[PDB]
RNA sequence: UGAGGGAAAGGUGAAAAGAACCCCGGGAGGGGAGUGAAAUAGAGCCUGAAACCGUGGGCUUACAAGCAGUCACGGCCCCG
RNA sequence: GCGAAUGCCGGCAUGAGUAACGAUAAAGAGGGUGAGAAUCCCUCUCGCCGUAAGCCCAAGGGUUCCUACGCAAUGGUCGU
RNA sequence: UGGCACCUCGAUGUCGGCUCGUCGCAUCCUGGGGCUGAAGAAGGUCCCAAGGGUUGGGCUGUUCGCCCAUUAAAGCGGCACGCGAGCUGGGUUCAGAACGUCGUGAGACAGUUCGGUCUCUAUCCGCCACGGGCGCAGGAGGCUUGAGGGGGGCUCUUCCUAGUACGAGAGGACCGGAAGGGACGCACCUCUGGUUUCCCAGCUGUCCCUCCAGGGGCAUAAGCUGGGUAGCCAUGUGCGGAAGGGAUAACCGCUGAAAGCAUCUAAGCGGGAAGCCCGCCCCAAGAUGAGGCCUCCCACGGCAGCCGGUAAGGACCCGGGAAGACCACCCGGUGGAUGGGCCGGGGGUGUAAGCGCCGCGAGGCGUUGAGCCGACCGGUCCCAAUCGUCCGAGGUCU
């Protein structure tokens, strides 16, 4: 059972989903759009829009705890800086995730790109 | 939940100071006494020449239990211990004190000697 | 239909507000009818709050207290009728929410780790000056 | 419920693989 | 012998004579009647209730048509009361009057593939001692080359919940008309949210 | 466990009877509103890179 | 380890005349073109059985009980 | 003169698109190359070893070394 | 326990236990009876009865048995002495060792003793689950009848009646009525109580970012510790066994001959079991005997037939779901609250960082119930369910 559970295991234990989570935030907040295998991307959604829209909150606490998942000093300034003044009106939904035609070769893989939005 | 085996504190002055549950006396299979139930039960410490001496096989009924008795008005009352008082086959204590709070339960259970005897009843 | 707000509706009619704020640590005096055959009584209560669970109209809390050398802990609802009244005998100040470790501590060493929250005390004072 | 103690008729299994062939 | 549709919304308890008393509680009403039964065309009786309310825009044709006949506003869900013929066109809780007893239908929550232990409460194998990889399994299934063969209806692993389960006598403790609210005393099959049937209870 | 094995050959009918259900269903595929080829639906144009009427892609 | 054990594996065509060149393909392979009496003799090559795997057609089959056939009748399809 | 010798040799079935794909140290993205890329190169990030899973001798192997050009087959997938 | 030696020695694994049971009835209990050396209560003995029930522990490999504490009762047997492709492996078949005994000896024993390899993959039938296909003479969307099945079926204590009947007395009812249990079943998660792999906090070593402050990885597949929401859960909670109708068993009878009396029977009619039928709950029209009701579409083109475009509908695809291995089921798909984010509440945790103050310091105090904050109850189109494709009747004959 399952029941009312929210969050995917991405076969993945608990330390590595993180990771995982982390160093995708990184990739997609450095270049914006980044493709993945669709539930990966579908997960990213949401990890990223909170440190996002504590980016967007802009206070010293909402920069350490940013800092957390990110650790690049420079990178963090970027997103406070450039990324989060974009959407100082906008009010949640701060990435996108959309579906790619072609699977992956080796394994067929279902692919999205997922992007910051505007 | 007193079941056999357990080993509950005699809370009397009958001399035995700690007793081993051997059987609920509820029923034909009861898995578990609690308050205000009787179980047999051996006496497993006692002090010098009590009226109860080791080895004893003997009646008790159970007064607290470490596992919580739930109550009707929505409440619950847990103790510290376990605790039974030795009695006689018609339900009255063979001690002359007894030591302790004890469960209010034993009241509507008809055990009135004891409750009274007792110090504080929650 | 908004599920949640139906339920506190039925809960409504049942939830009190009369009842003085209190936490984990502070030591309290719970007034609780009783029934005994026949008299129904008020027996009181006294001792440290070792837990509050909180869930809406249904949060209760836990009262540990020693009573002739065995330990009680008694549950009471937070709204049972049951409840005549709750006078804050002390106010302590914990660290944690749940203090169930009190339950191995020599009389002396609780009194070391739950010390007088002497700023909710001072603040029960500045009430009371009533007007 | 028989008396007369049924012996086994066979031992208990087992000892050694004929590995390989080739 | 009345009944009606509605949904389980959730648990708390009430204080009632110094009593804690454990209530689910199920939005009942209002459930308009769609369709009767009759012997002379049916061949027995009871009537057809809708309940909850829908968009029109999502009703097809040949249910729009039905609904229509029975000059009622579309319907989400239609269930059938057997032996039941009220008096009005509308059924509500007011046919229900606390303390009336009543049985409650609903669908038990899934539990999917269930083992043996879960479905059945077997006992399952020792955790040590020995035992080798056994220890929710369920041991024998069988005899010998008489009778050679599996009864119908050995206990197995399998899907289990998601049923239709009636739990049956529960004391109506309150209802509440004017938020088409029933609270019945002890707890109900399924989620909360799943959709349930109250009828007057069978036991006497 | 005792290595279980299969008592009798399967028969050349009794294989493809259990391989009944092995046919593949075709992809489900729509035309690019924007360069009128095939995709699958929901899927971003690989033809044309647009999705929801906007180029989204170089391709 | 060693003494020692110890296989499988023959055949284009008369003649390489062993398929220039084009076409699809990364290539493999193939389609044309060419050679040849013959190329399902094209080199993975005489002949090319059988098991085994396919494709296309005819008859048949989802209320039936079976060492799978045999005898009878009927239906459909083929050859007159 | 074969149908049986758990016969001999060989070929091809069944089991079955099933078990498995060899340590639970772990991955992610961007750029490149390419007909073709989860699997090759490069960059960033993240994990693992560190009396080792790093380094040096010796046996034993015997060109496996370094470059260029390749991807039929070997590589438990893929492969540039 | 034996006899026999018939399948099986190109293998039918064998004691006991565990697990899962199912059946017999020569019934242990519970229901119903006759007789009694049956006053009562209790009990003897026999008859009817297999629906349900039939406990925990000491000894020993043990089955068995003895014993302790209970109990309504602690039933006996069959199923390869049921069940090793289900587990065990204590015991009895091997190899080692020893004792007693026997043998000059090697060794031996229906003696004793310690030790001693139990095999990932299910073809078929059978079983538990779930689909696919076709069918149910037009195609569709709903809602149902229930043939036939399956599930369930236990029992105690106390009190009232009544210290009455009965009995010197001790003891002590029938009938009828009330309450409270044990075990078991189905559900549930309000409470109690678990867990809750990252929801919060503390803590040590170490490497790091960025020196401090603050943080990160690793110490597990949570480093350790204290707590912990939904969910799934029992020790927790609700509810179940029936009632009731009908036909019967043994048994008791009414009327009544053959047989002027008698007879429960030959004619006929009563009463009578936990058992039987129904009733309760669940499955169920592949019930091919393919049922019924309500609504929707309709006479479309060319030659009980085929082809093509539609009709009502349907599927595909997508967002999802206390549904779920896949499938299936259910909800949603911008005419939208489906999931994601954001917002509010809940809930956990338990007073962030920064800064000001006090202390030499470790710290402490205040800003501050602060900061963080999964799933829960909601709001809100910010993000994504864009756009679409394909199926699909034209109704056989008396
Ligand atoms: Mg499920
Ligand atoms: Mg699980
Ligand atoms: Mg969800
Ligand atoms: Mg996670
Ligand atoms: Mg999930
Ligand atoms: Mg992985
Ligand atoms: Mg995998
Ligand atoms: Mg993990
Ligand atoms: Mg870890
Ligand atoms: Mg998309
Ligand atoms: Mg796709
Ligand atoms: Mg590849
Ligand atoms: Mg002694
Ligand atoms: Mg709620
Ligand atoms: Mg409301
Ligand atoms: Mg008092
Ligand atoms: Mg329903
Ligand atoms: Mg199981
Ligand atoms: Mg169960
Ligand atoms: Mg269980
Ligand atoms: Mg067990
Ligand atoms: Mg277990
Ligand atoms: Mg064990
Ligand atoms: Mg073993
Ligand atoms: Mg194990
Ligand atoms: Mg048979
Ligand atoms: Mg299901
Ligand atoms: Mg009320
Ligand atoms: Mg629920
Ligand atoms: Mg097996
Ligand atoms: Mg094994
Ligand atoms: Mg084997
Ligand atoms: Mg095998
Ligand atoms: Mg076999
Ligand atoms: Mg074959
Ligand atoms: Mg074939
Ligand atoms: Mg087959
Ligand atoms: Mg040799
Ligand atoms: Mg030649
Ligand atoms: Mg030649
Ligand atoms: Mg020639
Ligand atoms: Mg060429
Ligand atoms: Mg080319
Ligand atoms: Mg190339
Ligand atoms: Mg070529
Ligand atoms: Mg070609
Ligand atoms: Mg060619
Ligand atoms: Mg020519
Ligand atoms: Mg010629
Ligand atoms: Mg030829
Ligand atoms: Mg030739
Ligand atoms: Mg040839
Ligand atoms: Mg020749
Ligand atoms: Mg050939
Ligand atoms: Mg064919
Ligand atoms: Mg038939
Ligand atoms: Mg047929
Ligand atoms: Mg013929
Ligand atoms: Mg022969
Ligand atoms: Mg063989
Ligand atoms: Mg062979
Ligand atoms: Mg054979
Ligand atoms: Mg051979
Ligand atoms: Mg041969
Ligand atoms: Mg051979
Ligand atoms: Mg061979
Ligand atoms: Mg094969
Ligand atoms: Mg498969
Ligand atoms: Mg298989
Ligand atoms: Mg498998
Ligand atoms: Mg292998
Ligand atoms: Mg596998
Ligand atoms: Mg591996
Ligand atoms: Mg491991
Ligand atoms: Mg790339
Ligand atoms: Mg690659
Ligand atoms: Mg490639
Ligand atoms: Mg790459
Ligand atoms: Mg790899
Ligand atoms: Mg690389
Ligand atoms: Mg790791
Ligand atoms: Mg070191
Ligand atoms: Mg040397
Ligand atoms: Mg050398
Ligand atoms: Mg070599
Ligand atoms: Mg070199
Ligand atoms: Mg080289
Ligand atoms: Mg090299
Ligand atoms: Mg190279
Ligand atoms: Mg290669
Ligand atoms: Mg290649
Ligand atoms: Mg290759
Ligand atoms: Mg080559
Ligand atoms: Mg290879
Ligand atoms: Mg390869
Ligand atoms: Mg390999
Ligand atoms: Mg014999
Ligand atoms: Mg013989
Ligand atoms: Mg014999
Ligand atoms: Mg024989
Ligand atoms: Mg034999
Ligand atoms: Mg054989
Ligand atoms: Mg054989
Ligand atoms: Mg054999
Ligand atoms: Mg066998
Ligand atoms: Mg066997
Ligand atoms: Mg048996
Ligand atoms: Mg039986
Ligand atoms: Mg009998
Ligand atoms: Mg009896
Ligand atoms: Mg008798
Ligand atoms: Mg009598
Ligand atoms: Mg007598
Ligand atoms: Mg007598
Ligand atoms: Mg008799
Ligand atoms: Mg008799
Ligand atoms: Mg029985
Ligand atoms: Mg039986
Ligand atoms: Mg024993
Ligand atoms: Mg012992
Ligand atoms: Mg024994
Ligand atoms: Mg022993
Ligand atoms: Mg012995
Ligand atoms: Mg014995
Ligand atoms: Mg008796
Ligand atoms: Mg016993
Ligand atoms: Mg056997
Ligand atoms: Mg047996
Ligand atoms: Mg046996
Ligand atoms: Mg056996
Ligand atoms: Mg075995
Ligand atoms: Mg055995
Ligand atoms: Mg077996
Ligand atoms: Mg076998
Ligand atoms: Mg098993
Ligand atoms: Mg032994
Ligand atoms: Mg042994
Ligand atoms: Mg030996
Ligand atoms: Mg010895
Ligand atoms: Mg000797
Ligand atoms: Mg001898
Ligand atoms: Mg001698
Ligand atoms: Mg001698
Ligand atoms: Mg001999
Ligand atoms: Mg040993
Ligand atoms: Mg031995
Ligand atoms: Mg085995
Ligand atoms: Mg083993
Ligand atoms: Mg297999
Ligand atoms: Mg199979
Ligand atoms: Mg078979
Ligand atoms: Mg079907
Ligand atoms: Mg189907
Ligand atoms: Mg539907
Ligand atoms: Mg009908
Ligand atoms: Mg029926
Ligand atoms: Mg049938
Ligand atoms: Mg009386
Ligand atoms: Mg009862
Ligand atoms: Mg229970
Ligand atoms: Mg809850
Ligand atoms: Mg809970
Ligand atoms: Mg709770
Ligand atoms: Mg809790
Ligand atoms: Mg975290
Ligand atoms: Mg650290
Ligand atoms: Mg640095
Ligand atoms: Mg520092
Ligand atoms: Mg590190
Ligand atoms: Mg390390
Ligand atoms: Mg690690
Ligand atoms: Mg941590
Ligand atoms: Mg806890
Ligand atoms: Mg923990
Ligand atoms: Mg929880
Ligand atoms: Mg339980
Ligand atoms: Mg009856
Ligand atoms: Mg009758
Ligand atoms: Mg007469
Ligand atoms: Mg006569
Ligand atoms: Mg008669
Ligand atoms: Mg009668
Ligand atoms: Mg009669
Ligand atoms: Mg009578
Ligand atoms: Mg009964
Ligand atoms: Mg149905
Ligand atoms: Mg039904
Ligand atoms: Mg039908
Ligand atoms: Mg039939
Ligand atoms: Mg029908
Ligand atoms: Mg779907
Ligand atoms: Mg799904
Ligand atoms: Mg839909
Ligand atoms: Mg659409
Ligand atoms: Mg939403
Ligand atoms: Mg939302
Ligand atoms: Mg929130
Ligand atoms: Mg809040
Ligand atoms: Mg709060
Ligand atoms: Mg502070
Ligand atoms: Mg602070
Ligand atoms: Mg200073
Ligand atoms: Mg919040
Ligand atoms: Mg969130
Ligand atoms: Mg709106
Ligand atoms: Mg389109
Ligand atoms: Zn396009």
């Amino acid at each position: 059972m399952r029941h009312l559970k929210s969050g995917r295991k991405l076969n993945r234990h608990s330390s590595h989903r993180l990771a995982l989570y982390r160093n995708q935030a990184k990739s997609l907040l450095t270049h914006g759009r980044i493709t993945t295998t669709v539930p990966k991307a579908k997960e990213l959604r949401g990890f990223v829009d909170h440190l996002i829209h504590l980016a967007k909150r802009g206070d010293l606490h909402a920069r350490r705890l940013v800092l957390r998942d990110l650790q690049d000093v420079k990178l963090v300034r970027k997103l406070f800086d450039e990324i989060a003044p974009r959407y100082r009106d906008r009010q949640g939904g701060y990435t996108r995730v959309l579906k790619l035609a072609e699977r992956r070769r080796g394994d067929g893989a279902p692919l999205a790109l997922v992007e910051l939005v505007e | 939940m007193i079941q056999p085996q357990t080993y509950l504190e005699v809370a009397d002055n009958t001399g035995a100071r700690k007793i081993m549950c051997i059987r609920v006396l509820k029923g034909s299979n009861a898995k578990y006494a609690t308050v205000g139930d009787v179980i047999v039960a051996s006496v497993k410490e006692a002090i010098p020449r009590g009226a109860v001496k080791e080895g004893d096989v003997v009646k008790a009924v159970v007064v607290r239990t470490k596992k919580e008795i739930k109550r009707p008005d929505g409440s619950a009352i847990r103790f510290d211990d376990n605790a039974a008082v030795i009695i006689n086959n018609q339900l009255e204590p063979r001690g002359t004190r007894v030591f302790g709070p004890v469960a209010r339960e034993l009241r509507e259970k008809g055990f009135m000697k004891i409750v009274s005897l007792a110090p504080e009843v929650l | 239909m908004n599920r949640g707000a139906l339920i506190k509706l039925v809960e409504s009619r049942y939830v009190r507000t009369d009842l003085p704020e209190f936490r984990p640590g502070d030591t309290v005096r719970v007034s609780y009818k009783v029934k005994e055959g026949n008299r129904t009584r008020i027996q009181d209560f006294e001792g440290i709050v070792i837990r509050i669970r909180r869930n809406g109209f249904n949060t209760t809390f836990t009262v540990r207290k020693v009573s002739y050398g065995v330990g009680v802990e008694r549950i009471f609802p937070l709204h049972s009728p049951l409840i005549q009244k709750i006078d804050i005998v002390q106010r302590g100040r914990a660290r944690r929410a749940k203090l169930y470790f009190i339950r191995n501590l020599s009389d002396r060493e609780i009194r070391r780790k739950l010390r007088a929250d002497r700023k909710r005390i001072d603040q029960d004072r500045a009430a009371e000056r009533a007007a | 419920r028989r008396i007369r103690f049924r012996p086994p008729y066979l031992p208990r299994p087992g000892r050694r693989p004929r590995f390989p062939p080739p | 012998m009345k009944g009606i549709l509605g949904v389980k919304v959730g648990m708390t308890r009430i204080f009632r004579d110094d009593r804690a008393v454990p209530v689910t509680v199920i939005l009942a009403g209002p459930c308009p009647v769609v369709q009767r039964r009759t012997p002379e065309k049916d061949g027995y009786t009871a009537v057809q209730l809708g309940f909850l309310p829908q968009n029109p825009k999502r009703v097809n044709r040949p249910l729009k048509g039905h609904f229509a006949k029975a000059g009622v506003e579309p319907v989400r869900i239609l269930r059938e009361i057997r032996d039941f013929n009220p008096e009005g066109d509308t059924v509500t809780v007011e046919i229900f009057k606390p303390g009336e007893r009543v049985d409650v239908t609903g669908t038990s929550k899934g539990r999917g593939f269930a083992g043996v232990m879960k479905r059945w409460n077997f006992a399952g194998g020792p955790d040590s001692h020995g035992a080798h990889k056994i220890h929710r399994h369920p041991g024998s299934i069988g005899n010998r080359k008489t009778p050679g063969r599996v009864y119908k209806g050995k206990k197995m692993a399998g899907h289990y919940g998601a049923e239709r389960v009636t739990v049956m006598n529960l004391e109506v403790v309150d209802v509440i008309p004017e938020e088409n609210l029933l609270l019945v005393k002890g707890a109900v099959p399924g989620p909360n949210g799943g959709l349930v049937i109250v009828r007057e209870t069978k036991k006497a | 466990a005792k290595h279980p094995v299969p008592k009798k050959k399967t028969s050349k009918a009794r294989r493809d009877a259990r391989r009944s259900h092995h046919a593949l269903t075709p992809p489900t595929l729509v035309p690019c509103p924007e360069c009128k080829a095939m995709k699958p639906p929901h899927t971003v144009c690989p033809e044309c890179g647009y999705y929801a009427g906007r180029k989204v892609l170089e391709v």
